[PDB]
């Protein structure tokens, strides 16, 4: 239990690689976004 | 998908913020508190204690700046919270019980911190949950490589760490404590050969001014002691704020060359290219070729231009001639650390591990050494 | 704590008492050495450890063995003349090849006694 | 039989620039591989011929000398002896 | 003199440990032989009876 | 015409003692550091020091970086060494070289250039009229004074395990590890790093060394003894800096010596001291381990920690089989224990013939002593 | 090997370290035909040299090791073992057989296995069983280029056969008998 | 304090004296041990296979 305490196993890294590239797609697309609205401004 | 999570990197020197799944954090801001000094004699003007961020910035002439952080240590707790509270409600206009919170720190700390910055990000903004990572391991998510060694210097500390293939050695972590404040305060010191003097915590801000704008990292020593010995060609012009124009000349790279040799400082601990050598050299045989060709630069302070072509030409000459030593040092390296949070912060498979406020409720603050790292 | 409490006393007994012991003996010996050379000049040490400590006895002594005359020590009592002038006999030694490890001006003026012994049976074994 | 102790350099007689002198002899020159030792028996190393119990009697005699004390210091050598 | 009755504190503390922990051993050690003598003798009967 | 009594010079890592042959105790004890001045001298008239050596470089911390000539067993700067055995030599002991023999010992499975190169800087530079080098595990048993044991030497450099039976030591149960007492002071500066106080100089790394000598020790039981460490504040010790500064250990006590049974704390993927000792005894031959499980030898600086033979004791009880007993034999000034059998093996009179012969090494090279001695 | 290459300095402690040195004895290493002749040959020269590069980058020379860490083989006194060398083991279970049979044993030697592909293993297994033979015998040793599998190409042999098709153990038969059919069904 | 630290030495003198002789008392128990074992386990044997 001791040398993967910390993580989950068994997980896709290609997971992480699809975010990381998602991620990188708004930069080059300069997207303009606001951040989330709250309920109780609702 | 439901409620974003945020995202908050406080490293020593400035505090940066932003919503999980963006590209940049949206608040950027000097981790500082100011109070005045002088006597106030206009009546009815109001009153403000405290100068937070950037507003103690415009106004630093009449405050004593405070750095909360220290070394990497949050010393006074108050100011830190009096800046988390400016973060949350002013810059970012969140409430905070509708969001997650990833922080960030350095890898060897103190437990009281840790135990401390849960204690406080539960007790008094009643977050959801909450969760702490290390720095170097977010940047290694920012670069985007399963393999190599990250070194990150900031304000407060450097350190370097290697992963192989997503597997964190902990004996070959190495922390030194020489950042950019020490640096600018040797910059104060050498400032004074040629006759201006800084003293105040005012002036303090305008030499890191400086250094940010007029300092580069020689590629070789002695020979740009014998240049600017012989001509005045690396000489620049910088003006202060009160209209005087100052002429640095000789001590631009001698400032930033005070991180390879640290006893200009007194110190008698290596340079960053030997403790990059060294914790590179505690690891295994199998690995170090692939640590070797995967070296990743982060922090503000290994901003200064020149400083990859010095670091690549001393561990090759530090390593074995039979290898390639490739230095990866992205020009946005300075958020690297938040951009790794925000990719850390919403994979669908972290969504388990965060810090529940019942977990925290039945455990107490000693919950964050089991979870976290 | 038994254990420790009683090596630390093997230690301060059986170390303790044979090295200071052999020093005790080795220092008279020493002395009279010493004095047996110095009646040249008319001069003579009472104490080793004490008298060493102005550095013109082992500047006489010097000039004894060698038959030549050394630089003249400064007519100064402070510390650092004192400092000086056992400089200058250990810089005189040092001219002429006789190898030295640890010796300096200031663990003989202080007065260190593994040091002054060790200077001492060092001009004894190799200059004379 | 036989057991082989290998010997990874090669020393070198050189006469005194009369004391002797041994050197290296490193690989740019040339110099020999491996340099064996040959033992063809075992026990080389102790005297054939010994009785057991003089070690341990001589152990006794240095050990109860810390139970009784002893003044004793270390030889002197004959230099300071002559001066007497 | 400030200094060397630290020294001497120091002192009388470690060996009066020394002498607890080896009046105490000599004490416990006496009770031991006494079962190993009456095991011989019980042992040789057992042998000449069969 | 007498002989004169040889000189036993015992040199681990860390610390050099030396003394007379035939005699109880070793004159001189003092650590094997040198150091060397890093600041600028202002002060005309000053003493021109250019290396402190041994215990003189001790008092003056502040002002030199303090360097090991040995690092594992292994001598990594022999003109450094030089400096060490020239102030053993005539500072401490004060006699003349050229006049007694010279007896050394050193680590079981080093380099052959180690012990070439020693005796080639003995009879060169000293001109000895006879040496010889001796392994410490043997002395030490020699210093137990029974003819038939296993004995592990655990000292700052080096931990060995050798099993000698009627006289005869097996080459190839001889077992080393490189887990030692340094390694456990860099540790410890790890462990200590987390409480909230720091050391980085090794001025600083003398300091932690003294807190481990001064307050360590090692539990039976593992687990609960960090339980009862967490559930009450009784287990805290209060310590005092040369700046003067009281700090307070508490759980660490127990947590640094812990490593010695438990090296994947290190990071190393080693077995235990216990395992060790273990392996080495189940690699002999089967007719001698009983009597290897009857005489366990503990010796070296390193094994003086409070409980280490209970401890080991109920480890190894835990591995054996049950019908033997296991006896495990400290004596309490096991730490000089090496040097005290190499003053045995000094006065023998049977051993007299075999000195390594200043006129047989004009002829042999430095080579002879790896026919000559074990 | 990994014992041996201690001696010039060089250390190998951990797992890896092994596979590091099994790699190593894969790459240099080769049996002497004369164990004395070759010795003194290396305490000539240097010509007996060879260099590896270790993962790390390092460079290291073995040298004189090549031929010590497989004559463990021929004499097991090194590491301890009381049991003497493979050349007089065949030769003992050679002499374990009758007489009249001893004719074709000496003439079909067959040499297998991963251990078997060290160079020059053949000539010195050779001269050592000759040694040991009686003179009238011929001695013939078969060392076949792909012996490192051939106890894998023999397995493909008898799963070829069609009386082999008896030999095979039925799930209803071991249903039946329980674990301990394999002894009287396997020879 | 110079007195006093003088007037404590006797008492240190005396009773380490006292404590060395108590060292080879149970040194010699330790001896005593050994042999009483090994009679008893050949004499176990004997009995055995009568
Ligand atoms: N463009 C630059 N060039 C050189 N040095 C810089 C630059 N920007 C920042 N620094 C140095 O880095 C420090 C800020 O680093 P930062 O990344 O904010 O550290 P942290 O975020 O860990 O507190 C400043 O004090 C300054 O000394
Ligand atoms: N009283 C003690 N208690 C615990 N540890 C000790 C004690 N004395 C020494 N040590 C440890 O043992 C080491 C000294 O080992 P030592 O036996 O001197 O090695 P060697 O004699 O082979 O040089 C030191 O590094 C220290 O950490
Ligand atoms: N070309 C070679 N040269 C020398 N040794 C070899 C060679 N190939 C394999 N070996 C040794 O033989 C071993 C492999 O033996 P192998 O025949 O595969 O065993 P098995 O097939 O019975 O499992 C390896 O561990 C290696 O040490």
């Amino acid at each position: 239990a001791v040398p993967n305490l910390f993580v989950p196993l068994n997980t896709n890294p290609k997971e992480v690689q699809e975010m990381r590239n998602k991620i990188r797609e708004q930069n080059l697309q300069d997207i303009k976004t606001a951040g989330p609205q709250s309920q109780v401004l609702c | 998908d439901d409620i974003a999570a945020l995202v908050v990197d406080n490293g020593s020197g400035m505090c940066k913020a932003g919503f999980a799944g963006d590209d940049a954090p949206r608040a950027v801001f000097p981790s500082i508190v100011g109070r005045p000094r002088h006597q106030g004699v206009m009546v009815g003007m109001g009153q403000k204690d405290s100068y937070v961020g950037d507003e103690a910035q415009s106004k630093r002439g009449i405050l004593t700046l405070k750095y909360p952080i220290e070394h990497g240590i949050v010393t006074n707790w108050d100011d830190m919270e009096k800046i988390w509270h400016h973060t949350f409600y002013n810059e970012l206009r969140v409430a905070p019980e509708e969001h997650p919170v990833l922080l960030t720190e350095a890898p060897l700390n103190p437990k009281a911190n840790r135990e401390k910055m849960t204690q406080i990000m539960f007790e008094t903004f009643n977050t959801p949950a909450m969760y702490v990572a290390i720095q170097a391991v977010l940047s290694l998510y920012a670069s985007g490589r399963t393999t190599g060694i990250v070194m990150d210097s900031g304000d407060g500390v450097t350190h370097t760490v290697p992963i192989y293939e997503g597997y964190a050695l902990p004996h070959a972590i190495l922390r030194l404590d020489l950042a950019g404040r020490d640096l600018t305060d040797y910059l104060m010191k050498i400032l004074t050969e040629r006759g201006y003097s800084f003293t105040t915590t005012a002036e303090r801000e305008i030499v890191r001014d400086i250094k940010e704008k007029l300092c580069y990292v020689a590629l070789d020593f002695e020979q740009e002691m014998a240049t600017a010995a012989s001509s005045s060609s690396l000489e620049k012009s910088y003006e202060l704020p009160d209209g005087q124009v100052i002429t640095i000349g000789n001590e631009r790279f001698r400032c930033p060359e005070a991180l390879f040799q640290p006893s200009f400082l007194g110190m008698e601990s290596c340079g960053i290219h030997e403790t990059t050598f060294n914790s590179i050299m505690k690891c295994d045989v199998d690995i170090r070729k692939d640590l070797y060709a995967n070296t990743v630069l982060s922090g503000g302070t290994t901003m200064y231009p020149g400083i990859a072509d010095r670091m690549q030409k001393e561990i090759t000459a530090l390593a074995p001639s039979t290898m390639k030593i490739k230095i990866i040092a992205p020009p946005e390296r300075k958020y690297s650390v938040w951009i790794g949070g925000s990719i850390l912060a919403s994979l669908s498979t972290f969504q388990q591990m965060w810090i529940s406020k019942q977990e925290y409720d039945e455990s107490g603050p000693s919950i964050v050494h089991r979870k976290c790292f | 704590d038994n254990d420790n409490s009683s090596a630390r006393l093997f230690e301060r007994s059986r170390i303790k008492a044979l090295a200071d012991e052999r020093e005790v003996v080795q220092k008279k010996t020493f002395t009279k050495w010493v004095n047996s050379h110095l009646a040249r000049v008319s001069c003579r040490i009472t104490d080793l450890y004490k008298d060493l400590r102005d550095g013109r006895m082992l500047i006489k002594l010097l000039e004894v063995l060698s038959g030549e005359m050394l630089p003249k020590p400064t007519k100064g009592k402070m510390r650092i003349h004192c400092l000086e002038n056992v400089d200058k006999a250990l810089q005189f030694l040092k001219e002429q090849r006789v190898h030295l490890e640890n010796m300096g001006s200031h663990d003989i003026v202080d007065g260190n006694h593994r040091l002054v012994l060790g200077l001492i049976w060092t001009i004894i074994l190799r200059f004379q | 039989k036989t057991r082989w102790l290998n010997t990874p350099n090669t020393y070198l007689r050189v006469n005194v620039a009369p004391k002797t002198t041994w050197m290296k002899a490193d690989e740019v020159e040339k110099s020999s591989s491996g340099m064996p030792i040959r033992i063809e028996n075992p026990n080389q190393f102790v005297p054939l011929y010994t009785d057991p119990q003089e070690v341990l009697d001589m152990r006794n005699k240095i050990r109860e000398q810390n139970r009784q004390d002893v003044k004793s210091a270390g030889p002197q050598s004959q230099l300071l002896a002559s001066v007497i | 003199a400030e200094s060397r009755c630290r020294e001497m504190d120091e002192q009388i503390r470690l060996m009066d440990q020394n002498l607890k922990c080896l009046s105490a051993a000599e004490e416990k050690y006496s009770q031991k032989e006494d079962k190993y003598e009456e095991e011989i003798k019980i042992l040789t009967d057992k042998l000449k009876e069969a």
